[PDB]
């Protein structure tokens, strides 16, 4: 069993209320999960506002931007969820703030309230295919100059579509259609029997 | 229906940034073939271009169009300033790749599940 | 001696899972199912 | 040097 | 191993006993802030300063 | 201000695949059946849809089976049949949906195969 | 005997023709064990160059797709064990320099006629036998000569096999575009008659090799002496300053009599390591292009030749200085075409 | 393009790959773009394709030079999901290896630092030591590095029987090593010049750009999220943060220094405090088996049946768990549905951050400048690319 | 007085009290337009009227320091402006008014 | 608890001082005696073929099966080596033999594709699989660093008796 | 269930015996839930197997060896949740994480039963049923599997 403290569970719950009354028109939902962290969810029109009051607020400073992802549930109309962990070197604490973001709805970009996010939104464009207006330059980070398709996205083949090897008729690296030699064998993990939720 | 847009109202703006993106590309079509040193004709190059503008012809949504035109104009910044080099831009051309055909009785002779 | 004999393949945790084979009918030797050993009640 | 023993 | 010579040319030449430690191993409502705000670290007693 | 478009969200252009591989390509929507060999029940909860099935030659150097289809062991999992349905639409693949069929209720008590009658 | 084909067609898949190529080192090789790889075809390729030399071919074919064969043409077993389990050979074994040890009639009678006669003894379904064209048994280069001695007696030790006739070729890593860039370093480049009056018809070396390969896979071609030629014809007029023109190298035709001239491949020919110029080749240079009345090559085998101006930039860039490496085909004039 | 220059991906100055594409007036650098995803191989895609165990030796890929520390982050983030904790001694062995881990980047990033400068004997001098080091970790785990010792519930088999003697003899002794190389750069009258007033970087723009390491504590700002809060049981032992002022590459370096100092105090408490015990949970759920135990009973067999074949079967949540490695925040977003193989695994790599602000640190910079502040960010392509 | 702030960047500001008045007291101002029960009004508003209660009450800056938190008296001043601007953004933000649009249905469901 | 690292009268004393260390380079001269000093020491180096660097039992190595004292393969085929192998190596298909006992008709580590984590050897219930010792088998092509049954099992028989002695060193341990 | 165990006492073993060339009994696996003993003479008209003995050598094997002949044979396996009783064929050929399953239909009688069949790198490796209510509910013939 963690050493959990409910000291904590307590006083970030009560922050949770703070911002979701400070921020009536963004947020909607806000929990302190197990695990003791806060997740403060917001509509996607509140990036900049919400970021921007826990980057700027007496008793909520949240200074630097831990992390920038975007888990795809291809289930969830809007597929992305833009997770964005901050963390507070005042109050020593992190708060997650998550949006959703659909594939051709984009997302505005928070470069201007933390510029660490210049290289991870990047980062989302190149996996995820997530856009963030007003960013200072998004461009393919991670990918190949070429390279067609987000690769994050649950629906991308892991293995992909192109493979390069050097062609000597044309002397030149040569991408063509991937071929393997042993499928990733796709072992079915899943037991048919469930836990009862303790 | 009832879809926020992205930089276009309606595919008629749209297809505005169309046109600047096609006719950025044929100006640079020139360029490139000098600049990799690549081994193809500028006209044969230009009617590459033609071809991917219109592979995406058939969209007829405007914020799909926008996107397209973005993934666009990052293709040709890459393509200018070589950060691609002369492998990722034949790569558009397939050369080394050998084509299939699409006739029935081909595919048959060939090819379990076509 | 004993209708039922285990088989540590030999050596404990070095062996195998230990198993109990039935030697009870001389009909039939019990092998163990890891080590192919014949055993005769 | 796995084992000290010759 | 070196002869004390020898050695001592190392030890001279370095400012330190190497000999000790030797390359050769042998054998209304209050506002709430998120958490009580952080008490400033203290001054390392055994050294404040290099 | 928002705008207006009647045309089904298709996103194959912006998705990145191969032509081939999405008007070539059959996907079934379809809810796991189960084991017989086992009697859980729950891995027949949610909604896989899952790629048509490709080449699987075998490799002559090592015997092992090799594959030149992508899509093949991707399956993605959705909750409901008509989130599922969606992403087949603006994907572009052929979607076949199979209903799901789960077990008739049975009547079961213990007294009644006692009965010598019957 | 035999794989069925299965797999998409690239590399890591099967299409079942394990063939031995003894020739695979060469220029025109190169190219044939490319194809052969790509497709997926099981290639024997027997080698007498040290390792380090044979690594180039190893990276086009798949994994346990090329074996590599230790192989001596003097000693009979070599060749033995190398068809034994091939079920296609293709015999491109050739030079222009006769060698100290190997006869132009070894190179190409003798040598491969002993291969395509073990080829039989082994049962290899078809043999490609290459020989160059217009090879008269008459023709005055010794080479061409020997060369049609030899498609003759391989038709006994083999018969009803292949016999593509090759004109010279057009590559990277050729001679004909190549040696004619080089004369360069000769402040003069010598043309026998001026350069006139020995049309020739170059062809693409890909177009050579993909014909052959195709050779391997199609029952049409049994017996069948093909002539992969090209898509336009040349005086070597043009060509000699063309390729000067692509190189952006000055021409200057000199007339020289080909009886002096012989002399100077003699002088070449005299250099130990791999004369650059061969009596033998020089008259082949000036042997002009027989014209086409025989069985079709390119295109009847299946591929469309491919012009030479098309590629020529790629073969003939490595010729040009620091500036002009940078000038491309169309900017650039393309020499006329004389069928004559 | 103002001589647009890629500083090139081979170049013994880069760090394994790293093209900058540098547009430099003569030799002043203008601006510093730089590329990344040379080394991308998918690592967060393909742990989706894994079961948690399985996962393990990835983590241990994705920045090698610290080769635990990074394992010890998944271990956390994994272990918070079960709401399982592992051991007491198995703390103590992550805290003790998680410090020799810190120690060998340090002497990595230090010594590589030097080499780029152009001093070389540094390396050769604590690369001695590295050696050494390394075959702790073979005599714990087996291999020299890519150990897969830390797993999600503890470490994986407990100390051979007399290591920690030796982890004592070397720690005896290893000051002095650090104390030869300062002897050597940390007052030469040349390492300071090209190292001192060379990228400073601001307090407020370090937390801006995410800098969030020794970049951060060499600003000025203290932060070590060890002591701010605490995992496993660096919270038992007593270190100092070596802050630093006037935050440029010669001040960092000398907190990197220091913290090589700081873990040698942390190491000699571990061996002088590290608990009888077991090392794995006691949970057959999470841990595997004891092999004589899966070997005569039965239940024991299911569990390391079910445990290696299908896996921890996590429950349903998300976590981001932050650990201090020693390049900086080592952070895993790990998503989790109820499924034995995780749904996301973002690793945050304290070093995507870093390389960002090359662009504000190195302006108005000389070429030779770029060289030592790619350096002074400890940049392992693998976190980066991940 | 001090030499200069741990921080490398922030640089010692004398008058530190002066200065801090200053903008606590713009803060209140800039608040007094937030609609009534706004949310932002009353929290900060609260949160500055104790900042500077504290300010004006101690005439010593470590203590000062020490009753605000704030760690050197420099970066209170920066968290201070910093608020300043928020406060000017949030009015043009408008936070207090109803939420923009409820989630789409199922959106926040984790289990899937 | 925090450190300074580096966190800071002029007296001719004080200044000459400082001027001789700018004027007659003495610090330099400093680092230059250090690297005398070890000119002396004796150089850490081993001759690669006759001396060896030390690896204790648990090393991982070479993939070697190993067989039971009367010659029977410990591998039955439970296939659980593949299922947690992370890198997809190993390839496991099986049928009975004659003999009616379950064994693998074709064992293939791919070595190429191996990260030698040593969670096979872990996994074994029989502990068939295991790490050998050995590190040395550089290979000139590609296909011979793919390993089929009868290499490992002749791996297995080469090094039994090595194997033997650190699995029994370690066993205690696991 | 429990992480340990604490029976440090020792096991028992039954013989195993011949049912049939189609299912393997290695009945030392048994936990005597009697659901063969059912469906073979409910869903099946065998009333052939059956339990004999009581106490700790319960053991549910014919008394006299007479094979378990009959269509809708093959089911006991999919229905022993224990594996002392499999399929013979498929004795060791795979194992279920690896079998890739595609749910298709039988041929081989014109019922036309749902069934599964379970391939693993291109070859079938086994077919097992899958529930319809109205054609096949979870049972298939001896000869389509
Ligand atoms: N343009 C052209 O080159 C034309 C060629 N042809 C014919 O096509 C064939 C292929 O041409 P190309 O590849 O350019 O010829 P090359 O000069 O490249 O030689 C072909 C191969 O034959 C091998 N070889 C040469 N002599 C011997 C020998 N004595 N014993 C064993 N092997 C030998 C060489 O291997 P190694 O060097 O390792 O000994 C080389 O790899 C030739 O035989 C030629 O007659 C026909 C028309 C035009
Ligand atoms: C040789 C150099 C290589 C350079 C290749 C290049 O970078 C790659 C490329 O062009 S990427 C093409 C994608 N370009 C689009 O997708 C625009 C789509 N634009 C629309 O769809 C319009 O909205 C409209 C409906 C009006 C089209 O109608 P119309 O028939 O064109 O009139
Ligand atoms: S685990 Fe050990 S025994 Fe079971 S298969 Fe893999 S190797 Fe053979
Ligand atoms: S069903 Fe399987 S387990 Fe239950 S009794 Fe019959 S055999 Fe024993
Ligand atoms: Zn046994």
């Amino acid at each position: 069993v963690r050493p959990r403290s409910d000291v904590t569970h307590k006083q970030l719950s009560a922050f949770g209320e703070y911002v979701a009354e400070i921020l009536p028109k963004y947020v909607q939902q806000v929990q302190v999960s197990c695990l003791d962290e806060l997740e403060i969810c917001i509509h996607p029109d509140g990036v900049i506002p919400t970021l921007t009051f826990l980057r700027d607020h007496t008793n909520a400073q949240f200074k630097s931007l831990a992390d920038l992802t975007a888990v795809d549930v291809p289930t969830r109309q809007n597929r992305f969820e833009i997770v964005y962990n901050l963390l507070s070197l005042r109050f020593n604490s992190r708060i997650r703030v998550k949006t959703y973001a659909d594939e051709l709805t984009p997302i505005d970009s928070i470069v201007s309230v933390h510029i660490a996010a210049n290289w991870y939104e990047r980062e989302v464009w190149d996996m995820f295919g997530v856009f963030f207006f007003n960013h200072p330059d998004l461009r393919r980070i991670l990918t190949d100059y070429g390279f067609e398709g987000h690769p994050f996205r649950k629906d991308f083949p892991l293995t992909g579509y192109v493979e390069l090897r050097y062609d000597d008729e044309v002397k030149r690296v040569v991408a063509e259609p991937v071929e393997l030699a042993q499928e990733f064998r796709k072992f079915d993990l899943n037991s048919p029997w469930e836990a009862f939720p303790a | 229906t009832s879809v926020k847009p992205i930089f276009s109202r309606d595919l008629n703006e749209a297809k505005r940034r169309v046109r600047e993106l096609y006719r950025a590309w044929y100006r640079e079509v020139p360029n490139t073939v000098h600049l990799m040193q690549l081994d193809i004709t500028v006209k044969q190059g230009r009617d590459k271009v033609r071809e991917m503008f219109m592979k995406n012809a058939h969209v007829t949504d405007p914020r799909v169009v926008d996107l397209l035109v973005i993934k666009g104009k990052m293709e040709l910044q890459e393509t200018i300033k070589v950060w691609k080099q002369r492998t990722h831009v034949m790569r558009f051309f397939h050369e080394t790749e050998t084509p299939r055909p699409k006739d029935f009785l081909s595919k048959f002779y060939m090819g379990h599940d076509p | 001696e004993h209708r039922i004999i285990a088989c540590d393949g030999g050596g404990g945790a070095l062996g195998h899972p230990k198993v109990y084979i039935n030697l009870d009918k001389e009909t039939k030797t019990g092998t163990c199912g890891y080590c192919g050993l014949q055993f005769k009640q | 040097c796995m084992t000290d023993d010759p | 191993s070196a002869t004390r010579v020898i050695q001592k040319l190392r030890n001279w030449a370095s400012g330190q006993d190497l000999q000790a430690k030797l390359q050769l191993r042998y054998q209304e409502k209050k506002a709430v802030t998120p958490a009580p705000p952080m008490k400033r670290w203290e001054l390392s007693k055994d050294q404040p300063y290099l | 201000q928002l705008i207006t478009v009647d045309e089904k969200l298709d996103i194959t252009t912006l998705t990145g695949v191969p032509e081939e591989h999405i008007k070539t390509r059959k996907v079934r929507i379809f809810v796991p059946a189960r084991n017989n060999m086992q009697s859980g029940v729950n891995n027949t909860k949610k909604w896989k849809m899952e790629f048509d099935t490709r080449e699987r030659w075998e490799n002559p150097l090592m015997g092992w089976a090799s594959t030149a289809d992508p899509l093949s062991n991707m399956v993605l999992t959705f909750s409901a049949k008509e989130d599922a349905i969606a992403f087949a639409e603006k994907n572009g693949w052929s979607y076949d949906v199979e209903e799901k069929k789960v077990p008739k209720p049975k009547s079961k008590s213990y007294g009644a195969n006692f009965s010598w009658n019957k | 005997h035999a794989v069925i084909p299965h797999g998409k067609g690239g590399r890591s898949s099967v299409s079942g023709v394990v063939a031995t190529v003894f020739g695979a080192t060469g220029f025109l090789g190169r190219y044939v064990v490319n194809h052969l790889g790509r497709m997926g075809s099981q290639v024997i390729i027997p080698y007498r160059c040290d390792v380090y030399d044979i690594m180039h071919l190893r990276l086009m074919g798949d994994l346990g797709q090329l074996t590599f064969l230790e192989w001596d043409a003097r000693d009979k077993d070599s060749i033995r064990k190398a068809v034994q389990h091939s079920n296609v050979v293709i015999n491109l074994i050739g030079r222009e320099w006769e060698t100290r040890n190997f006869d132009f009639e070894d190179v190409f009678v003798n040598i491969p006629r002993a291969i395509a006669q073990a080829s039989k003894e082994a049962g290899v379904e078809r043999f490609i036998h290459v020989s160059h064209l217009n090879a008269s048994m008459k023709s005055s280069s010794k080479s061409l000569r020997s060369k049609a001695v030899g498609e003759k007696e391989v038709r006994s030790v083999f018969p009803e096999a292949i016999i593509i006739r090759p004109s010279d070729i057009f590559g990277r890593e050729d001679r004909f575009l190549n040696h004619f860039a080089n004369y360069r370093w000769f402040l003069a480049v010598p043309l026998v008659s001026l350069g006139f009056k020995t049309v020739k018809q170059p062809v693409y070396v890909a177009d050579v090799s993909k014909g052959i390969v195709n050779a391997t896979k199609d029952p049409d071609a049994v017996g069948k002496t093909f002539a992969f030629t090209g898509p336009n014809r040349y005086l070597l007029f043009h060509l000699v300053k063309y390729i000067f023109g692509m190189t952006h190298r000055t021409f200057i035709p000199y007339p020289l009599p080909l009886f002096v001239y012989s002399w100077i491949g003699k002088l070449f020919g005299l250099s130990p390591f791999e004369p650059w110029t061969t009596k033998d080749k020089v008259e082949r240079i000036h042997i002009s292009d027989v014209m086409p009345t025989d069985l079709p090559g390119l295109e009847d085998l299946g591929v469309q030749p491919t012009p030479l101006e098309l590629k020529s930039i790629e073969v003939l860039r490595r010729h040009r200085t620091y500036r002009w490496l940078s000038s491309e085909i169309e900017e650039t004039k393309p020499a006329k075409t004389v069928n004559y | 393009t103002n001589m647009t220059l890629n500083f090139g991906p081979q170049h013994p100055a880069a760090h394994g790959v790293l093209r900058l594409v540098l547009e430099l007036s003569g030799e002043m650098v203008r601006k510093c773009d730089p590329h990344i995803g040379l080394l991308h191989r998918g690592t967060e895609k393909l742990i989706e394709y894994k079961t948690y165990l399985q996962a393990l030796p990835y983590f241990d890929r994705l920045d090698y030079v610290s080769m635990m520390c990074n394992e010890q982050a998944y271990s956390i983030a994994v272990e918070k999901l079960l709401n399982i904790q592992p051991p007491p001694r198995a703390q103590w062995i992550r805290v003790l290896f998680g410090e020799i881990t810190r120690i060998l980047n340090h002497i990595m990033a230090v010594t590589t630092h030097a080499l780029d400068i152009g001093a070389m004997t540094p390396f050769f001098w604590m690369f001695e030591e590295r050696e050494k080091m390394f075959e702790f970790y073979e005599r714990v785990s087996g291999a020299r590095m890519h150990a897969a010792y830390i797993r999600p519930g503890g470490v994986h088999q407990d100390l051979p029987l007399g290591l920690l003697d030796d982890i004592y003899e070397f720690s005896k002794n290893f000051s002095l090593r650090i104390d030869e190389v300062e002897e050597m750069l940390t007052n030469n009258r040349i390492w300071r010049n090209r190292t001192v007033d060379i990228g400073v970087v601001t307090a407020e723009d370090a937390l801006n750009y995410g800098f969030s390491g020794v970049m951060l504590r060499g600003s000025g700002i203290q932060w070590d999220l060890r002591k701010t809060q605490p995992y496993d049981v660096y919270d038992q032992v007593e270190f100092d943060v070596p802050i630093g002022s006037r935050g440029d590459c010669y001040d960092r370096y000398l907190c990197r220094v220091e913290e090589m100092r700081q873990s040698l105090r942390i190491i000699e408490q571990c061996l002088n405090k590290m608990p009888p015990g077991e090392i794995k949970v006691d949970d057959a759920k999470v841990s595997p088996p004891k092999r004589a135990e899966m070997k005569t009973s039965m239940e024991s067999l299911i569990h390391h049946f079910k445990l290696y074949t299908e896996g921890y079967q996590v429950p349903p949540g998300a976590t981001y768990t932050a650990i201090e490695a020693p390049k900086g925040e080592f952070g895993v977003y790990l998503v989790s549905d109820g499924s034995s193989r995780p749904y996301r695994c973002k690793i945050k790599a304290p070093g995507f951050a870093h390389l960002a602000g090359l662009d504000k640190m190195s302006k108005g910079h000389m070429l030779a400048d770029v060289v030592a502040i790619i350096g002074t960010q400890d940049i392992v392509f693998g976190e980066i690319d991940r | 007085l001090k030499k200069t702030t741990g921080l490398v960047g922030l640089a010692v500001c004398d008058t530190p009290h002066e200065r801090l008045t200053i903008l606590y007291t713009k803060t209140l101002d800039i608040l007094k337009h937030f609609p009534k029960h706004a949310a932002y009004r009353k929290y900060t508003e609260q949160i500055t009227n104790e900042k500077l209660d504290m300010v004006k009450a101690e005439p010593d800056v470590k203590k000062l320091e020490a009753l605000l938190q704030g760690g050197e008296v420099e970066e209170v001043i920066l968290q201070a402006e910093k608020e300043l601007s928020l406060a000017r953004k949030m009015l043009k933000w408008k936070p207090w008014e109803p939420l923009v649009e409820e989630p789409p249905a199922n959106q926040w469901k984790w289990p899937i | 608890t925090y450190k300074y690292v580096n966190k800071k009268e002029v007296d001719m004393k004080s200044a000459t001082d400082n001027a001789a260390r700018i004027l007659m380079w003495t610090e330099l001269i400093r680092g230059l005696g250090m690297t005398l000093s070890y000119l002396f020491r004796e150089p850490a180096t081993i001759n690669y073929p006759f001396e060896k660097g030390p690896l204790s039992p648990r090393f991982r190595g070479e993939h070697a099966l190993r067989r039971y004292p009367s010659g029977e393969e410990r591998c039955i085929a439970c296939k659980l080596c593949e299922a947690i192998c992370p890198a997809q190596a190993i390839t496991i298909e099986a049928e009975p033999r004659a003999d009616g006992s379950r064994r693998t008709t074709r064992y293939d580590i791919d070595m190429t594709k191996c990260i030698y984590c040593g969670f096979c050897q872990e996994a074994c219930p029989v502990d068939a699989i295991v790490e050998g010792p050995n590190f040395e088998f550089s290979t000139e092509t590609h296909e011979e660093l793919l390993y089929n049954k009868e290499k490992l099992l002749n791996n297995g028989d080469k090094w039994e008796a090595e194997i033997a002695a650190n699995i029994q060193a370690d066993y205690l341990y696991r | 269930g429990s992480d340990r165990s604490r029976f440090l006492e020792g096991k028992r073993a039954v013989e195993d015996k011949n049912i049939g060339p189609l299912v393997k009994t290695i009945m030392t696996r048994c936990i005597q839930c009697t659901r063969c003993i059912r469906f073979a003479s409910e869903i099946a008209g065998v009333d052939d197997l059956g339990t004999t003995g009581r106490g700790n050598d319960m053991q549910v094997g014919t008394y006299i060896e007479k094979m378990f002949m009959s269509e809708l044979s093959g089911n006991v396996i999919d229905i022993c949740p224990v594996g002392a009783l499999t399929s013979k064929p498929y004795a060791f050929t795979a194992r279920p994480w690896e079998t890739r399953k595609t749910e298709s239909i039988d041929v081989m009688d014109a019922v036309g039963s749902n069934i599964v069949v379970s391939t693993r790198t291109g070859e079938v490796m086994r077919i097992l049923p899958r529930m319809h209510e109205d054609i096949n509910e979870e049972w298939i013939s001896d000869k389509t599997r």
